Order: structure tokens, then sequence, then C-alpha cells
């Protein structure tokens, strides 16, 4: 199952 | 055994050829297990092992929309990274991230990962602790400390250590069958005259599953480690894995050397000759 | 920018016996960039329709894939591997010998 967070550089 | 659990993706851009293809497959062990591609006529995450296709599709859009969401953060990262490194938007740039969990033969994890690469040199990772972050440099830093600010590593922390062990435990025994039968390497030695004074002793091992092998040449009972020529280890397309290792003898000296295999399919480890 | 030229292997997928259908593999890794050409030739010419894996990386980052076709070893036909990459002067043209 994929990580569902999103993080930008 | 051990298992592992990773997530692989990798977004080149190609500027004046549109937008950054996109790339990201999925892993237990060595296998395979769902793949996205950006540049799919209709782009979804697919199935590549048949132990996935019964999470059912809420599962796969699921899995979907965050493959569309990360292709879109990564655009957005390749356009901040030409920022932070003074680069023209003229040349292909590459991102990569992996992460995921590696758990004992008892389930409970040994460790987790989150790493990020720029055009092919490290980039960031979390470290170890799952709490600190080791920046390659300066622009690097700039991400760090923005993720410092935001507490990351503890949002990526609770996802390594629940739902990444969680799931893989759960894949493991959904797909026992293939993820958790090792199969072990057939094996022979061929034998090849260079000159009249010398012949290469290859050691092959075939059909292996996992890709994890050790194959050494041993003469007199002493590894020949400098004088051994080994391959990288190869897929065969059938789930399985290809290996050789070969020395360069004097004629006549063939008995004295033995090719040592160890893989955890065996029954035990194999001590193998040039038999004709 | 830090370039790394590809390793190539080609082999078959199962032991080769002339007249038995089997499995033609180029297996190129160890690479950077990730933009890559590849073919299968049969004597000297490319085959159609060759397929090849999702782009993956190894812990070092560089890249790899395995390029792939069906088919049917006889005594006669040669065949190898062909590979460009932007750290290639010219192609590179790797023999398919059953012993390696």
């Amino acid at each position: 199952l994929r990580n569902q967070s999103v993080f930008n550089f | 055994g051990s298992h592992s659990m990773r997530y692989f993706h990798t977004s080149v851009s190609r500027p004046g050829r549109g937008e950054p293809r996109f790339i990201t497959v999925g892993y237990v062990d060595d296998t395979l297990f769902v793949r996205f591609d950006s540049d799919a006529a209709s782009p979804r995450e697919e199935p590549r092992a048949p132990w996935i296709e019964q999470e059912g599709p809420e599962y796969a859009d699921r899995e979907t929309q965050i493959c569309k969401a990360k292709a879109q953060t990564d655009r957005e990262d390749l356009r901040t990274l030409l920022r932070y490194y003074n680069q023209s938007e003229a040349g292909s740039h590459t991102l990569q991230n992996m992460y995921g969990c590696d758990v004992g033969p008892d389930g409970r994890l040994l460790r987790g990962y989150h790493q990020d690469a720029y055009d092919g040199k490290d980039y960031i990772a979390l470290n170890e602790d799952l709490s600190s972050w080791t920046a390659a440099d300066t622009a690097a830093q700039i991400t760090q400390r923005k993720w410092e600010a935001a507490r990351v590593a503890e949002q990526l922390r609770a996802y390594l250590e629940g739902e990444c062990v969680e799931w893989l435990r759960r894949y493991l025994e959904n797909g026992k069958e293939t993820l958790q039968r090792a199969d072990p390497p057939k094996t022979h030695v061929t034998h090849h005259p260079i000159s009249d004074h010398e012949a290469t002793l290859r050691c092959w091992a075939l059909g292996f599953y996992p890709a994890e092998i050790t194959l050494t040449w041993q003469r007199d009972g002493e590894d020949q480690t400098q004088d051994t020529e080994l391959v990288e280890t190869r897929p065969a397309g059938d789930r399985t894995f290809q290996k050789w290792a070969a020395v360069v003898v004097p004629s006549g000296e063939e008995q004295r050397y033995t090719c040592h295999v160890q893989h955890e399919g065996l029954p035990k480890p194999l001590t193998l000759r040039w038999e004709p | 920018m830090i370039q790394r030229t590809p390793k190539i292997q080609v082999y078959s997928r199962h032991p080769a016996e002339n007249g038995k259908s089997n499995f033609l593999n180029c297996y190129v890794s160890g690479f950077h960039p990730s933009d890559i050409e590849v073919d299968l030739l049969k004597n000297g010419e490319r085959i159609e329709k060759v397929e090849h894996s999702d782009l993956s990386f190894s812990k070092d980052w560089s890249f790899y894939l395995l390029y792939y076709t069906e088919f049917t070893p006889t005594e006669k036909d040669e065949y190898a591997c062909r590979v460009n990459h932007v750290t290639l002067s010219q192609p590179k043209i790797v023999k398919w010998d059953r012993d390696m």
C-alpha cells in the first residue's frame, strides 16, 4: 500500500 | 525469512517534448507487483502479480490517485530543483525516490526508508531513526528545513511503522505460494580451453528466487576473489534469476578448483567441480 | 553531470536447445541517465516487437531494463543486442554466446 502523503521539495 | 516492500519512482523531464514522464513500480522482495506509467493510454496503477488483484477496485483507485498526485508533485519538484541548482530550463533532469520497509521472519519492522536523488546523485534521505534527515548539499538543506518545519519525518515514521509493515505482512500471506517460496539454483560447471596452457571453468546458477545468492570459486580451499569473473545477477523473465562465476585455470589443475553455492532454496550449500 | 555507461548481458531464459522455443534477453544495467536505445538482432537485423520491463533502479540509483523476445534458436542463426546511450560514441553490439 502506497503512502498517500504529499511532500514538496 | 526476511522480506521487503519498496516503491520506486522516476520522473524524467524532456523540455520541448511535453511533460516529464513518470514511472513508478512496487516490489515485494524481487517480485514486481504494481506499475504506473504516465505515458500509458489511460494511466492507472496496473497489477503485475495475481495476489494484488483480489484487493478490489477501491484499492486500485486509491493507488492510481496517489500515482497521479506523485507525478504532479514530482513535476513541481523538478521545477524547484532547477531554481535550487541555478539550472536552465533547457536540459533533461531526473528525479528518483524510493521508500519502503524491511521486516524480519516474525514480521517485525527491521528498518524503514525514504530517499531521493536528483540527476543520479543523493539529494535527501530519511535516516534510519525515521526522525532526522541527511541532506547532500545546501540545496537539499532548503528541503530539509521545510520538512523539519512541517514534521514530515513524523508522518513518514507513522506510515513506515504502520501501513507499510501491515500491508507487507498482508501481501506476504496472500501471495505466500510465490513470495514465501525460495526456488534453489540449478547448477553446473562448464570447461572452455583458452590456449594449450589454460582453460576457463564457469560455474552456473539458474532458475533461482530470490535474487540473493553467493557463488564463489576456491582453489585448494582458498577463495579466489581477485581472480574470479562474476557477472551481475540477471533476470530470466519468468521470475527467476541467473548468475555465473568464472576462473582461468592452468591446464591439468581443474580438480583443485571448487565452486561454492549458497541460496535460501537449497536443502544446504553446494560444492561443485568440473565433472568430465 | 555524472553519467554511467550501461553494462550489457545477452542470454536466454532457459538453456539453449536448437529447435526449442525460448526467450532471448538483453539486460542493461548500471546506467545513468535513463534514456537508452536497445535492439535485439537476428543475423544483424532488428527483431520486431521486442518487449521491455518498466524502468526501475538499483540501490545506487543506477537504472536497469530487460529487453526480451520469444525465439527458437538454431545452429545457423546469430543473435545480438545493440545498445546506444549518451555515454557511447557509437552503438555497442554484444553477441549472444550460449556459454555466457
